[PDB]
This record gives C-alpha cells, structure tokens and sequence, in this order.
C-alpha cells in the first residue's frame, strides 16, 4: 500500500481537506456507509491506498482531524460525513485547546498532548504496511494551525525522514493587516521549519489565489467558503498517478521527487486551468491537446504571487504539466513540439530544464470525461518575493514595537527573532546564488 | 469470433499478459519491485527464488483487478524462471504465462520468448531511473568540502536525462503500438488474421525498443549512460568524507562529456532515415 | 463492362504493356478501324478494370445498382450477327457505352476524394498560393542553400520545412506531412534545384499520374526563383531605408536609380507573368467543374491546363527562356552589391558597381534582338502581349 | 511571420485604431472574446499578422494605447471592448499627462517615461521571432499624439531603422485654429523627425475628408466621430494581399518597396472610391473591370487634397491600384491597356513607374464582399502644394509673434524654427527636382 497519512490541522487547514474527501466521494459515486455501485472497482482500480481497505465493504479514509477549535470538527457531524469519518479513529469529538489566535498555544499543546498526537496516526496506520509518509494539510492561517502543525514536522523527521514530508500552507491574504497582526510572525515562525526540518513543500496564498477567483470562478467578492472548492480539486488532481494506473512515476512520492534539484528549492507553485464552465461547450468542436500545455506555462493560474518582471531575470528550471482524462496519447509529442517554437517555458541557462508531462485515466467525472484538465507543479526561483513580501512586514513590525515582549511570556524568553530573520536571509541568498 | 470472445475469453487474455511483463498494469509491478529492489540498494542476495515466488502472488492482489487474481489460481503466472548463469552475467526475470486452448496457437513460446526481452529492457531502466528517483528523495548520501551546490549543476542533467528517456519516450511505444494493436482486434474477422497481427506486433515492438537485432548505436545509448548510473549510485550509496566529493564534479564533468558524444551519434542515425529515434532525438534536446 | 482483358495466345488489340498497364497496338489494329476510334475502347475499358479491382459498387458502366448492363447485351445482340458491316453502326453506340457511363464515374470521385477541394490545393503547394506561409520557409533556406544538395541535406530541408510551417500554425496540423519538399550533386547552387513531392490517392490518379507530377515540379523551380529574387530586393531595399543610410556619394546616387530599376523590375516583370500564370487558368478549370458531369472534357482540359503553364513560364523552348533566368541572376549580383555596409565610399564598392553597369546593358540589349522579332508578325501573340505589357508598365 | 506592433497614440489617435481593430474581428467571423464558427479559418487563411498567434481560441491584439487623457481609455473600460484589450497590459488605465496643448509636455514624458514606454512594446513582441516593424497609428493633430510621437519616431529610429517605420499622419484640422492653436508649431516639428528618422508617411488631410463627406454620404454636418469611419475601412483596405495570403507583395515591406523610389519622397495620397453607396446598387448587376480602376485616376476620389493646375505640371512616379472583391479575373490585364491609352494620368517618361494592379477576395460574410471596392496608394509630385499650404499658415502665425517664447519654457532653450520654413523649402525643392 503507498497509503499517505493527511494531517489535517487548523481552522482553514480542516476545511480544504474536508472537501478534499467529499469529492473522492462524489467521483467514486458512493455512499459514505456503504458502497452502493461498481463504479468503486470500474472507475478506480484502487481506493484504499488512501483509505483502510474493506473488511465490511467501506472505505474509511486515512486522515486525522485535530485542532484546538472542536468547532471546525463539530461542524461535520451536522453533516452526513461522521459516518464516513469515526468519533475517536480520526477525530475525538470535543478535544478542546486554547483561545486560540497564540502560535505559541499551539505549539505547547502538541507538548502535552503529545502522547495522543502519535497514537492518532498509528491508529489509523494498522493496514500500512509500507508508508508513503505524512502529509500535513496545515494552515498558515490562523494561530491554531500554525502552531501545533511546527510542531509535527519536527518529530515526524526525526522517525520519518526519508519519508514525506510535504505540507499544503496557504498564507493568510497579505493585503489585510487589521483582520490578523500576528501574520509575519506565523509565517516565518512555519518556514524555519519547511527547510530543515522538512524536505519539500507545495506553497499556496491567498492572495494570489483570490485573483483567479474573480477570472475564472468569476463570484462577486471573495469569501472563504469559495476557496476551498478550488483548493480541494487540485489536492485530489496531484493524486490521479496513485488512485488510478501508471508505471512512470505512479507513486507521489515519484512525481515530487524529480521537482527538487537542490535543498532549499522545492517550493512548488500550483495552477489549475478548467475552473471555467465555459470549456463544456467547446468540446463539441474538440478542445484540443496543443493549447491546453500552452496555459499551464502561461502565468495566469498562479497561487503565489510574483512579479512580471522577475520572470525576465528568473526562468523556470522544474515544470510538471499533468492532463487527466483526455489527452490522445500520440499527438502529446506533437504538443510539445510547439512549446521550444513559442518558448512559454524558460529554459535556465546553464543547462536544459525538464518538461515532464504525464497522462492518466479516471473514473467518470465532469473534468475527465468531457473537457481537458491541466494540473501544474511548478517550481521557480522567484519564490523569493513571498518570502521577501513575510520578512519585509516582519522587520517593520519590530520597528512598531509588535511583539518582542506581548509574545514572550508563553515559551518564548530567548533571542529567536533574529533566527527567523537570518534563515530567511541565506533562503534568499542561496536561490540567487544558483540562479543567474 | 463468438466462441473465441465468450467462451474463451482472448482479449482479455492479451491484456492480461500485457500487464504481467509489457508493464501496462498499474502499482502491481511496482509492490513487487521495491522490496526486491531494497535489498539491491544494499547488495544482499535478492535471488532467493522463493520469496520472488510470492512477490507477484501479492503482485496479482494489488488494485485487486478480478483478471490475474484469477489467474494466480490457475493458468499460473506465479512461476518465474530465473538465469544466473556462472559465466557471471547479471540476472535476468523470465515470466510466462500459460495460456488455454485454442489461444495457445495464437500465443507460442516464441512469442513470449520477445516479450522477455522487451521486460529486460523496460527493468534495467527501472532500475536507473529509480535509483536517480529515490535518491534525489533521499536527501544526499553523505547526509574541502561544501562541492555539493557545484554537484546539484550535473546531477539534475542526467538524473532528469534518465527518468525523461524512460517516461517520454516509453508512453509512446507502449500506446501506439497498442492501440493500433487494438484496432486490429475489434475488426478481427478469423484466428489467422490474429496470429498475424500479433506477430506484426512484436515486430512493431522490436522496431520501437531498440531497433536492430544487431548494431545499432540506440543499444550503445543505453549501455554507455547505464554505466555512468553505476558509477554515480555505487559511490553514492556509501558515506563520503570531504575530498571525496571533490571526485564526484570530476567524474561528472567527463560523464556529461560522454552523453554529448552519443547525442551526436544519433543525429546520424536519424538522417538515414524516419525512425522513432527522430523522437528520441528530441527528447534528448527536452533534456 | 467486367474490364476483362482476354488473350489466350494473344490477338487483342487492346494489351497490357494506380490502375494498371494497358495500351494500343497499332499494327494489330485494323486499318478500318482508325486510331483515333480505338482509345474509346481503350480508356472506358481500363477504368472498369481498375474498379474490378477494388469494388463492383464502385464500377463505372455500373451493373449493380443500376440496369445498364443489360442494355449493353442487348447492344451486343443486335450488332453480333449483322451481315453488311459497317462503320456507321460500329461507332454511334461507342457514344451510348461512354457518355452515360462517364458522368457516373464523376458522381463517385466528386463524393470519394474531393474534385473542388484538390486540384486547388495541389497547385497552391506548386504555383504557390500562401505567400507569406512560404516566406516564412525562404528566409530559413536562404542560410541554407548556399550548399549544393548532398545526403544530409536531404533531411535538412525536410526538418527545415516541418518546422518552419509549424511555428507559424499551418491551420491543419495533418495537412502538413502529405507533402514534404525532395532536394552527389552539384548543378551550380542549392537555389533552383529542389523540387517537391505530394502524394496521390484513389480514382484521383488519371488526373494526377507520377508523369505529370514533374510537369508541375519544372514550373515550380522557375517560380521559387523569383520569389527569391523579389524577396532579397525586398531586403537590399531594407538598407537602404532612411537618410542615415543615404550617402551623398553619386556611387550611392547611381545605387539608388538602380534599386528604383529593379526592385520596379520584380515588381511589374515578375509580377504580370506570375500572376496571369495562375488567375486566368485556375478560373478555366472551376468554370468547367461547376457546368459539366463529363470525365474526359476535364480530363484534356487539365492536359491543357499543366501544358500550357509550363509553356508561359518557360517562354519560349531556348531563346528568351535564358534571357529570363539571366535577368534575375544578375539582379541577385544587385543584392551582392547592395550588402555592403558603408559600400560606396569604398574603391571596391566603386569596382563592383561598374562589372554590373555592363552585365546589365548586356541583358537589355538582348531583351532587345526578342523585340524585333516581336515586332515580325505571329511568333506567339500572347508571348508578346505580355513581354510588352511590363515594358510600357516599366515606361508609364 | 511580419508580426506588426501598433504604436496607437493621442486623443484621435486611440480612437481611429479602435475601429481599426473592431473592423478586424467582423472580418475574421469571430466574436471579440472567443472563436465562434468554422468559417473563420476556411474563410480566412491568415487572420495572424497583427494580433497575437492563437493558444487560447481567439486572437488577442498587439496593440498599446497611450493617450495623457485616461478619458478616452475609461470610454473603453466600460465598453464591452475590454476584453479584446486588457486593462492592465495593452491598455495603461489612468495613464495621466496634462490636457495636452503642447506640443513639450508630451516630448518631455517620452524623456522620464523613456524605459518604461519601450517595455510595453517589446513585451507585445514575444510570439515571432523576426519583427515586421511599428506601425505608427498617430496624428499630428493636437499636442498629444503629435507631442509625444516625435520623440517615437527618434528612438525607434536609432534602435530599429531596419524595421519598418510608417505613420498615419492625420493633419491639423485647419476649421480649428481657435482650439487647438500651437497648430502649424506641433505639425512641422513632427514633419521635420519624418522625413529623415521614418520611411514613410501617409498623408490624410481631415478637410479633404468632408468635402467628400457631404458629395457621396450626404450628411448634414460631418463632426468627429463620423470621420473615424472613413479612415478605419482603408487601414484594412491596405492589407489585404498581407491577410489574405497572395503571392506577389505578401509582406508589407514589399508594397512599400515599389512606392518609394528615394527618402523623403514617400509621402502616399490615399484614395478610396466605394464612399458612394450607389456603387453597391449597380455592382450587384456587376460594375465592369473596365472602370473601376480608370476611377482610381478620377481626382475626386482623393482623401486628401493636392494641385489640379499641378497635374500638368508635374507627372506621377508611383501609383498602386488595388481592386477587390469581385474582378472577373482575366480581362483584368485587359484593363491596364486602357489606363495609359486614354491617358487619364501623367506618369513620368525618363526613366521607372509603375502602374501597379492588383487584386484579392473579402469576407466570407457576402453582404461585404460583392461590391466593388477601389484603394489607390498614389505618389504624385504634387505633393508640394500641402507643404506650402501648413507653411503659410506657419510664417502668417510667426509674423504676429506667437510662440518665440512662449514655447521656450519647456524643453527648448534654442531656436529652431527657421529651421522648420527651412526643412520644408527643402522637402519641396528635392521632390522637384527628382523628375524633369
């Protein structure tokens, strides 16, 4: 089994990941209390490569839902989804913690509850019999889940860490400073920890991703209760090489493997092109293969904001281009023929970069039985302005007297203000150094 | 074609073959695999028959298909005949499948004979492609000095070489082929036009693997570029000290050396002719 | 009707010596019959034989879906035992085998392979109807012909043409490899010596016979040849372009009453023979396609159609075919002579401006020896309305 | 792949590309944001040679919009035009400046502005790899397009005179001199960079326009807005063997080659008979071949106004006919006899002319493609007379002393308009002596 254990932690972290298992649900068209059609076995070859393997004919998946609020998890036993989930195996209902808005709750919390917080997953892990690793479906957002969720990267590498590690952050929207004030300390307080306590990452933002919001999910004013529809389909689009045949690179751990070239460069850009309902109309006329590798290479789809102009002094070094459902599987030579002609992807310039694409067949599903879908990985080293957009409000915010002393009084009595700030400082140094 | 469809299950059948050692099935080849190949990362006797025996009895289990757990039953595919030969040539996986009758006609030794050694090719780039794979996830081998960020400018040129080789132009030559092969089948009027369809398609395959039964220079491409894989993962499987480093940036500097040599080789290969080395000849330029 | 050729020693006067060999045998014919009554035997009875082949619902008497056939054997009956013969009663029913017959052989290929649709197409590949989709391919082989062909070269034009169609989108992505242009040797230059295959299918190749396809190839490598050379004044123009570039020099003034000679030149003497080339002989063949369900009016119109394209541009057989290609050799030499950068203020930009002023006069007087025979009455009226047409177009 | 870049510019000069551009897209059978039917690419062989290449299913302009009034561009943002542009790319919205009524504010923006407003153009110039050259959708009118665009035509001049330089210079309407009065000073700075830092021009004279306005339309009173009109319709009148792929003259540097002989002397009247609509209603019997270009020898069909009494004085050099839609094609050479026959122009007898005639199918839309329609790119030596006609508005304003000083406060602290009297006794005195 590659079975992958999801660490569901925070307010937003529980949401997106929520989801995430309602559309297994509805793509494999069960029940969740039963299996109640042949499409479990005909549209999927496996499910329970994520999921506890049937001894009743179900599938419990394998997920964790822990968090301080009891609330987010509360609020799925008002739906039909605490069926499909069980009241100790996945989450104990009622499991308390702080305020909690404090990182430093949280991660005191992971502290004392730290004999349960490694027996939820090894509950829930007696049908591993080979692990993929861990994945922590964990938010930035909120002082809930980014603090126990620094907690779990640390002792998960320490046991685990050939293993996976690769974490789903969405940094809270950068353009509200009155909404969250302990934003640049959160954020830098997690990125310490995505460099060496952890191998890979897949980053998000929010304000990033609120921009395609408007352009191609087109609601009139973004509000978290859309942004989880987005980001819960392209969390099951990176798993379509594990729930459905392959052979090159058919684990998760093949795919985000080959993105990485060098520590401290893995941060991985997500786009998604058919978030648009106006693609369904124009596959009565064929859409195409050529074009849709010709968008995913076009910045358009980006989840991490960047500049326009730091991708003339920047080019693109790993990009994954993944179509699911229908791709004609011999005119795909014939689409990236055209890609050096145009030249949508940079190419670095001391060597050739690596245009890796990939195909796989699904179950019955409305993006994968009637129009085209495009997942990318990216990875590019203009990742920087993220981290110099987090550093540059982190060091003003000194400059305000903001927590240097509102923020000691819970674990925190040493100098740890300029290790955030220096490590940060050889992440931005060590990208340009193996980037001309 | 009626008692050769429901009686008989034929196609079914030549799928089924397909995802035993064409490689088409999905993580049942590759369960089986990864434990054998552990014990390769470490150099401990892998060949030890037995447990091999039940490796792909718990391959055929794996996605539970309802086609080959059939099979391991009966029309057993769970025999696996190995070469060790004391010559001293590396080992070398032979399955078959027996098949029933009349379909035995259709499927002799012969046939399964070139099945062999397309498997034989498709494993070996397995095995470079994965260890390039599992140890850029692996997080350095060693984990002067400080010769590694120097290192990471040659490594991710062959390891992206490698594992695009085995990607780009794999998907082509195991989807053409079968799915004009399948063509084939859904016109299919009589057993005689089968027979022959089928023996133009291993013909397609020789001519899409590694063309020639003789020199070629796309054998050569593998063989050089399969040892400096050795070379790299020998030496990378075991800890290095500080000066030690400083002869990785100098084996790969003669390595990158040698893959532009039978690039260059190739293009003369691709001028006397269409082949589907034009395409193996832009996959090179990919990477 | 069944195509079937019978000989058992031999005695037919119709033999065979795609859609087969077959052909006369004139000392086996009779001479009471004439030659000219026995290629309607011929070419009904071959074009049958060759749906005999493929498929009887095809076939072109038809004898299936239709009751011809039976008329046919009744036309036998009544001509079989005739006592008087003659040659009246012999050649009236050649009328009702063929006429009927081949207007239903037109209904299947108009609906079996296009009629409209290729015979446009297969000329815009030929007599060039996508200019700047073409364009795209004469700026990569300029860097690339200055070699005479050789066994590389084969490939390089081909990977050359491939790519340089395809990053412009062709429209059809398909249409693209069922053609490709064929290139040991050494004629003079790369330039005008590269030709240029397409392939054929079913009932289409009478039309489109291996033959003439080399009948469409020769005019081809005449017509490459001066859309190169209008293409490279076009660029010897593009240095010359603006005051900076406007030396005060009069070396500069008299390469500057040049370009004004022979950039015009392209313009007026290219331009009224290629385009009357193509406008006035593809509208003959639409007016007749659209008018007539007949085969072999067509059939020997498109005969006259090939022939007299390369009869046009290929002016006439030596004389002034030579004066033609001459001329634009020498204005090639006037781009040579133009890609000087800083050319005349030079003593050689001065030397070689003064061998063109003869190389020059040498073709206007020989352009002139073809006007007086111009003047001398019936050469070739169309050959003279044309060569005098650019000449009061170079005046007025 | 001669893949044009619009430099559109000025007040008038966003609103005649507007339609140019509008005009395309009717012509192409496609909807302004998408691909609408099959007969688009049957029907037109090359759409592509100013908009961006296709690799999301409709052509997107090539196009920058700059303008010191943001109002004209804010009249477009809410027109539904907006996503043939982009409002954040093609189209700077709320790009400031002042009114403009000088002719050195705008020369002056060019000169701190300078990198910025050569980075919008070669960023709309990534999708060919050889450049045609800029097209200069200008005017000389006001002290916008015609302030900023001198400084245009320098600079883009010294970095690219290989390419293509060519300008559609619509003069200062000479009805105004009460609002618009730095007239005869911004049209001769910006006639003096054109006849030695550009290859061509083409002259349109505005009350030329609306003496025609009111003889083959008939309206009441032609004002701006219905002149916008009369120019859009020949901008796409003169490609039309450059769209539609001919054979002969297929780039439009080809054309342009054939109607410049010599620099400064490339100054082309344009004319264009099928104004009247009583042209449609006869041509749908047939219009012969016979005279629908002895009408392009007509000196009435003219946009533009020159001598009468200075066509027998001097003689044409260079006139191109281009006749469209149907032809009947092959008593088209019968034509061109009877032109010089008649004589119904003077054409030089020394050395080179040319009486060039040309032909080209339309739309696939018939209801504009079966009347007669008739484009002269004329260069007569007559062309003098306007240089006189600017000039003598020019030294009456310096006589009453307007503009000595009053202009020397921005950006000029010399004196160069004697030098401008000067240029253009220059410009009339080597047209002349060209031809004998």
């Amino acid at each position: 089994p590659r079975e992958i254990i999801t660490l569901q932690l925070g307010q937003c972290g529980n949401q997106i990941g929520f989801e995430f298992w309602k559309q297994l649900c509805a793509e494999h068209g069960i029940s969740p209390e039963g299996i109640v059609e042949e499409f479990a076995t005909e549209g999927t070859d496996r499910k329970d490569v994520f999921f506890y393997q049937a001894d009743d004919e179900h599938y419990i998946p394998r997920a964790v839902l822990l968090d301080l609020e009891p609330r987010v998890i509360h609020s799925i036993l008002n739906s039909p989804y605490a069926n499909l989930y069980n009241p100790e195996n996945i989450y104990l209902s009622e499991h308390g913690g702080g305020a909690g808005n404090n990182w430093a709750s949280g991660f005191s919390q992971g502290e004392k509850i730290h004999e349960d917080i490694f027996d939820i997953i090894d509950r829930e892990a007696d049908g591993s019999d080979s692990l993929e690793g861990f994945v922590l479906c964990h938010s930035i957002a909120g002082g809930t889940g980014s603090g126990l969720g620094s907690y779990l990267l640390e002792r998960l590498n320490d046991r685990y860490p050939k293993k996976l590690v690769q974490t789903y952050s969405v940094f809270p929207n950068q353009d509200e400073m009155s909404h969250v004030v302990v934003q640049p300390y959160n954020s830098l307080l997690t990125l310490k920890r995505l460099t060496q306590n952890a191998d890979c990452v897949v980053v998000l933002d929010n304000t990033a991703l609120n921009r395609i919001a408007t352009d191609r999910l087109h609601i009139q004013n973004p509000s978290f209760s859309q942004i989880n529809q987005l980001v819960s389909t392209i969390m099951s689009a990176s798993t379509t090489t594990l729930r459905y045949p392959g052979y090159m690179n058919n684990d998760l751990i093949g795919l985000i493997a080959s993105l990485i070239p060098t520590p401290r460069l893995h941060f991985l850009m997500t786009g998604y092109t058919p978030l648009t309902t106006d693609q369904s109309v124009a596959s009565v006329r064929k859409t195409t293969v050529l074009d849709v590798m010709r968008r995913l290479l076009q910045p358009k789809n980006v989840m991490v904001s960047t500049g326009r102009d730091r991708q003339t002094n920047h080019c693109y070094i790993a990009i994954l281009n993944i179509i699911q459902g229908e791709v004609d599987p011999t005119q795909v030579h014939k689409s990236l023929q055209r890609i050096r002609e145009r030249k949508l992807a940079n190419f670095i310039p001391w060597g050739p970069a690596s245009i890796q694409v990939a195909l796989s067949r699904k179950s019955p599903y409305l993006p994968s039985a009637h129009r085209v879908s495009g997942l990318m990985m990216a990875n590019h080293t203009n990742i920087s302005s993220l981290f110099e957009r987090t550093c540059r409000q982190y060091d003003k915010l000194r400059k305000r007297e903001a927590f240097l002393e509102q923020f000691r009084k819970e674990d925190i009595f040493k100098d740890n203000f300029d290790e955030l700030d220096n490590s940060r400082e050889i992440v931005q140094q060590l990208i340009d150094e193996y980037h001309a | 074609m009626y008692t050769l469809k429901k009686d008989y299950r034929l196609v079914e059948y030549l799928q089924a073959m397909r995802n035993f050692f064409l490689l088409e099935a999905g993580d049942t080849m590759y369960d089986f695999y990864t434990p054998i190949f552990d014990k390769i990362r470490e150099k401990e006797p892998w060949l030890n028959l037995s447990y091999l025996n039940v490796q792909i009895q718990e391959a055929v289990g794996q996605r539970y298909p309802d086609d080959s757990t059939r099979l391991s039953v009966s029309f057993e595919s769970v025999d696996l005949a190995k070469k060790k030969l004391p010559v001293h040539t590396l080992d070398g996986l032979i399955l078959s499948y027996k098949v029933p009758w009349p379909v035995d006609i259709v499927i002799s030794s012969e046939c399964q004979k070139i099945y062999n050694q397309v498997f034989l090719l498709l494993l070996l780039i397995k095995w470079a492609k994965y260890s390039l794979d599992v140890l850029q996830f692996n997080e350095l081998g060693n984990a002067k000095g400080q010769q590694i960020h120097r290192m990471f400018l040659l490594r991710v040129k062959l390891m992206h070489f490698v594992n695009s080789l085995h990607n780009y132009l794999m998907t082509r030559i195991l989807h053409s082929t079968g799915l004009e092969f399948q063509h084939q089948v859904e016109e299919a009027k009589d057993l005689d036009q089968l027979i022959k369809i089928h023996y133009r398609y291993l013909s397609t395959i020789h001519d899409r693997c590694l063309l020639r039964e003789k020199v070629s220079s796309v054998k050569e491409a593998i063989m050089k570029v399969l040892n400096v894989v050795l070379m790299f993962a020998d030496r990378w499987h075991a800890g290095l000290g500080a000066w030690k480093k400083e002869s990785i940036v100098k084996m790969e500097s003669d390595f990158t050396n040698c893959h532009k040599f039978l690039v260059k080789v190739l293009n003369k290969a691709v001028c006397r002719g269409s082949f589907p080395h034009l395409e193996s000849l832009a996959l090179s330029l990919m990477a | 009707l069944h195509g079937l050729l019978l000989d058992q020693y031999e005695e037919f006067f119709v033999r065979q010596g795609s859609l087969k060999q077959f052909s006369l045998r004139a000392e086996m014919l009779p001479s009471y019959i004439p030659v000219r009554v026995a290629e309607k035997i011929l070419f009904v009875g071959e074009s049958v034989q060759m749906f005999e082949n493929q498929n009887v619902n095809m076939s072109r008497t038809g004898s299936i879906l239709k009751n011809q056939e039976d008329t046919f054997a009744a036309e036998l009956h009544r001509l079989k035992q005739q006592p008087l013969f003659s040659l009246v009663d012999f050649e009236s029913v050649l009328d009702r085998i063929r006429s009927t017959v081949a207007e239903h052989l037109w209904k299947l290929m108009v609906e079996e392979s296009d009629l409209l649709g290729q015979l446009k197409i297969i000329k815009d590949f030929y007599l060039l109807g996508r200019g700047e989709l073409f364009q795209a391919f004469i700026d990569v082989a300029q860097n690339m012909l200055k070699t005479p062909p050789t066994a590389v070269t084969e490939h390089d034009v081909n990977v050359a043409f491939q790519l340089s169609a395809h990053k412009v989108l062709l429209d059809d992505d398909n249409l693209l490899p069922l053609l490709n242009l064929t290139i040991r040797e050494a004629p003079t230059s790369g330039w005008a010596a590269l030709g240029l295959s397409y392939k054929v299918q079913w009932p289409l190749h009478i039309l489109f016979t291996p033959a003439v396809l080399e009948k469409y190839n020769v005019v081809f490598k005449y017509l490459l040849s001066v859309r190169r050379v209008q293409s490279e004044l076009q660029h010897c123009w593009a240095l010359q372009m603006q005051r900076k570039h406007l030396e005060s020099n009069k070396t500069d003034a008299i390469k500057w009453r040049l370009q004004n000679h022979m950039a015009f030149l392209v313009d007026n003497l290219q331009y009224y023979l290629q385009v009357d080339v193509l406008e006035s002989q593809f509208s003959q063949l639409l007016q007749q396609i659209n008018s007539t369900r007949d085969f072999e009016s067509i059939r020997l119109a498109h005969d006259h159609f090939l022939s007299n394209l390369l009869a046009q541009s290929f002016i006439l057989l030596k004389p002034v075919f030579h004066c033609l290609n001459e001329i634009l050799e020498l204005c090639h030499s006037f781009c040579s002579l133009v890609s000087q950068n800083l050319g005349p203020l030079d003593e050689r930009g001065a030397g070689q401006l003064d061998i063109l002023v003869k190389g020059f006069s040498c073709q206007s007087s020989l352009l002139f020896r073809i006007l007086s025979s111009v003047r001398n009455h019936q050469i070739n009226p169309d050959l003279a309305q044309l060569l005098l047409r650019l000449d009061y177009n170079k005046y007025y």
